């Protein structure tokens, strides 16, 4: 995308979202990141939406194929599951590479730095979902380390109702429950996050209240499933 | 369980 | 896909359908066609499902972008609509090329020949949806000619309740209404098709009755919208 | 209006 203007890449990413062309959207946003400038709040959201949709389709396909493969146990199911898995890993490596070159190092404000470190935790988490063995251990630790740095910043620099802080806590709790075999840590984090947000809702406008309570309901939904 | 859906801007 | 066994391509196309990986499914079925053997009934259905899903996503995206472009009237919306349009045309040309090299010429039974000629009409119809000008006229005539040959065979060789015959008539009626500016021909074809199928339902088993009445309801749904 | 949906085997 080197020959396209940054502003045109951003405009086309928004059009691709409306057209539900998420692979295109991700390619446009990768091109925008590679222009080398920092991303605004809205541009960060476009980057995240694009790749979340791409990797989300891959994860859903991998789960279907992994289930069929487990039931079977010719080479075809394993070969095709491996093909999807390699593609998924490639997308995760691409996102992680954008974060490392050079989005995180240039992110100084809490809102940008927390957002990117949460993304780093998420994409290592998606790698962990398909990893097998000792490779799994180092990938799991990379996810944990990114989430933990984001949590430390968010608790120092953001109010407990901030939607990014809430979504980080939600996703770190899912990491604990689904990846790290720590369901008690997942439940404790979700409960403490919910309760501290509740106590801060009185400070918010009607619109901010709506944004925060929407994510709080997701924390509650997980707590209901886990307890 | 459920992470941030995050599939719509 | 030249190095993969035909049977493995078919198996992987079925897995790709279950995983909702329709681009993969279409690539596997293209590879299977290019082995040079005729396709069974089930294999023809896999080919059609794969490409229908691929082109269906492209058509939906093209319609979103075309609507935005019409409302606007920078170059970005037009450029991106053109990109999607070129990709859509490439998929249609690929399908048409498989039919021409060499699926149609080897199809001697009515069920296979009608199926492929209906596909030929459909993919020329999708080309016509995005065509502008005199190119539109020849593309429209190519769709009409394919549908007409399929209709002539189907009326001679298949009962009026045959699902392929019914779906051909449904899609040719849509061609008349949406492409050829012939709504009266569309309505007449849908009505005659429905009525002649009704009168033949008494000959069918419970399972065949269900298959035929499902497509008859689609004819009725169009008639309700058009009258 | 509606053609054969045809998106499921
Ligand atoms: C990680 C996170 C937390 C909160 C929100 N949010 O309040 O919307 C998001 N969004 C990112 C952009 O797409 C929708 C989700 C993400
Ligand atoms: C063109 C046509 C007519 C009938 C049917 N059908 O009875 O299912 C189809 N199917 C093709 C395979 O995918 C589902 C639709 C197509």
């Amino acid at each position: 995308m080197g020959s396209m203007e940054r502003a045109s890449l951003i405009q086309k990413a928004k059009l691709a979202e409306q057209a539900e062309r998420y692979e295109d959207m991700a390619a446009f946003m990768k091109g925008a990141v590679e222009k080398g400038e920092e991303l605004s709040c809205e541009e960060r959201n476009l980057l995240s939406v694009a790749y979340k949709n791409v990797v989300g389709g891959q994860r859903a396909a991998w789960r279907v194929l992994s289930s069929i493969e487990q039931k079977s146990n010719g080479p075809e199911v394993r070969e095709y599951r491996e093909k999807v898995e390699t593609e998924l890993q490639g997308v995760c490596d691409t996102v992680l590479g954008l974060l490392d070159s050079h989005l995180i190092k240039e992110a100084g404000d809490a809102e940008s730095r927390v957002f990117y470190l949460k993304m780093k935790g998420d994409y290592y988490r998606y790698l962990a979902e398909v990893a097998t063995g000792d490779d799994k251990k180092r990938i799991i630790d990379s996810a944990r380390s990114a989430y933990q740095e984001a949590m430390d910043i968010s608790k120092k620099e953001m109010p407990p109702t901030n939607p990014i802080r809430l979504g980080l806590a939600l996703n770190f709790s899912v990491f604990h429950y689904e990846i790290a075999n720590s369901p008690e840590e997942a439940i404790s984090l979700a409960k403490t996050t919910f309760d501290e947000a509740m106590a801060d809702l009185h400070t918010l406008s009607e619109d901010s209240y709506k944004d925060s309570t929407l994510i709080m309901q997701l924390l509650r939904d997980n707590l209901t499933l886990w307890t | 369980a459920g992470s941030i859906p995050g599939r719509r801007s």
